[PDB]
């Protein structure tokens, strides 16, 4: 299903900027640019973090140009079918802007790129600073929501959840157990040179995918000509499997990606889902931290969580 | 916080969107999304848990 064809994604983009290599060695034009464009972008994205609504939408400008110059592909770069790197198959739409089979490998490379610095910021910086998950997660809704850049009426958006799937699995309904091998693969303990990172390392991961992930799928379309790529229900769904889970089968990981999810977003969580929002709110941070077992620190920042949304939001969850 | 909070601004509940909605709604004629959301409609909260389907917009208010 869902699983089996991210996985797939996942290693045709591995096998991707593999043969975008290769292509160099015998494209000139190619060679001449893709280093430049790659790094151009991979720069943009990391000055979001640190940078305001003026500055980081220049950033954005720059990102969709070099975009816009791969889609158009005078580097000659091979064709490649999209279908490879979307989870459904899709047939022409009618008024689609592109219906083409077949996309430029440089432009599929490149927002592989893009979507590759996306998730290393929210790793790298959102890890210690979940605010700055949000001007990071901005930008990957309006540049895969570009009507230039989808592909029969879609967004690629597909090559960005493959990745997330990856680091962050307890968002897609993945479990397991931090005190055995398998348990910590199954939750996307991280590997630094063959050994696992350290456990403060592994949850300031966590933090920042969190964030990211609500970043990316808590964004407003609604006063936007574009469509939203990676709309809301996909929060509800993703936040429902972690809260729904047995009580013998819950760990930290669980609990400090569901903090990273809520914290700084539930002004959007009620927009979208008004006294819906109230009750699964309830559930995530009154209902979920009780019925935990191991009453841990993480599962204690639940409840504090709870506690500071009716002290300062004044929203009673109880 | 004190006094009664109001967390709603606009005037009235937002325009009607599908992107909150389950992406197919032919989940919603189905017996256990109907009991998943039957408490919600009912008590007003969750009791077996989180549903699984997001509420159609229909099933949820912003007056608060
Ligand atoms: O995530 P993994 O399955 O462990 O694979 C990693 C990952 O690539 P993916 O984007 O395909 O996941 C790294 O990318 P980041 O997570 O850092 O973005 C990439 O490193 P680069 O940053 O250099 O692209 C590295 O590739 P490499 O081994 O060439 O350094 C590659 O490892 P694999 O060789 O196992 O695919
Ligand atoms: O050559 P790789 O084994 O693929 O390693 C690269 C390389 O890191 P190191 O040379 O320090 O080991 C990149 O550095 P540059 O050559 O671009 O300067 C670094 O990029 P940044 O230093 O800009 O972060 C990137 O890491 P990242 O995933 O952040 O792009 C990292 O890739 P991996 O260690 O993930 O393989
Ligand atoms: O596509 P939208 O979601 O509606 O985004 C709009 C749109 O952006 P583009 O410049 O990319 O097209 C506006 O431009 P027009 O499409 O109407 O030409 C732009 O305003 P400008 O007219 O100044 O380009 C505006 O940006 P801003 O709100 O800063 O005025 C921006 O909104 P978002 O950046 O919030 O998506
Ligand atoms: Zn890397």
């Amino acid at each position: 299903g869902p699983h089996m064809r991210y996985v797939e994604i996942h290693r045709n983009l591995k096998g991707l900027r593999k043969y975008m290599a290769e292509q160099a060695k015998t494209n000139l034009k190619l060679k001449q640019r893709m280093g430049d464009m790659r790094r151009e972008i991979r720069k943009s994205v990391g000055q979001l973090t640190t940078g305001g609504m003026a500055a980081n939408k220049d950033k954005q400008q720059k990102i969709k140009s070099i975009l816009t110059e791969a889609l158009s592909n005078q580097v000659e770069s091979a064709l490649v079918d999209p279908n490879n790197f979307v989870v459904e198959p899709r047939k022409p739409v009618e008024g689609a802007t592109n219906n083409d089979p077949l996309l430029p490998s440089i432009f599929v490379y490149l927002i592989n790129i893009f979507a590759k610095a996306a998730i290393s910021q929210f790793i790298n910086e959102a890890g210690a600073r979940p605010e700055t998950a949000d001007p990071v997660g901005i930008c990957v809704a309006a540049i895969l929501s570009e009507p230039d850049f989808l592909w029969r009426g879609a967004s690629l958006i597909d090559i960005l959840i493959a990745k997330f799937r990856i680091v962050c699995p307890v968002l897609f309904g993945y479990r397991g157990s931090e005190k055995t091998e398998q348990g910590r693969q199954r939750l996307g303990w991280w590997k630094e040179s063959g050994q696992w990172i350290s456990e403060q390392q592994h949850m300031d991961r966590m933090t920042g995918l969190g964030a990211g992930f609500a970043a990316i799928s808590l964004r407003k379309f609604a006063l936007s000509k574009k469509q939203n790529p990676y709309p809301p229900r996909f929060y509800w769904m993703a936040m429902a499997k972690i809260v729904n889970t047995p009580p013998a089968e819950i760990s930290n990981t669980q609990c400090v990606v569901l903090k990273a999810m809520v914290q700084n977003y539930e002004a959007k969580f009620i927009e979208f889902y008004g006294s819906a929002a109230i009750a699964a709110l309830r559930t995530a941070l009154i209902d979920f931290p009780a019925r935990a077992p191991h009453k841990s620190a993480a599962v204690n920042s639940l409840e504090v969580l709870a506690q500071m949304l009716k002290r300062d939001t004044g929203l009673d969850l109880g | 916080d004190g006094t009664l909070v109001r967390i709603w601004m606009p005037d009235g509940a937002p325009a009607y969107t599908a992107d909150t909605e389950a992406e197919d709604p032919k989940v919603y004629e189905d017996e256990g999304v109907k009991r998943q959301w039957q408490s919600f409609l009912e008590k007003g909260r969750f009791e077996g848990g989180m549903p699984e389907v997001p509420p159609r917009r229909e099933w949820c208010v912003w007056d608060f």
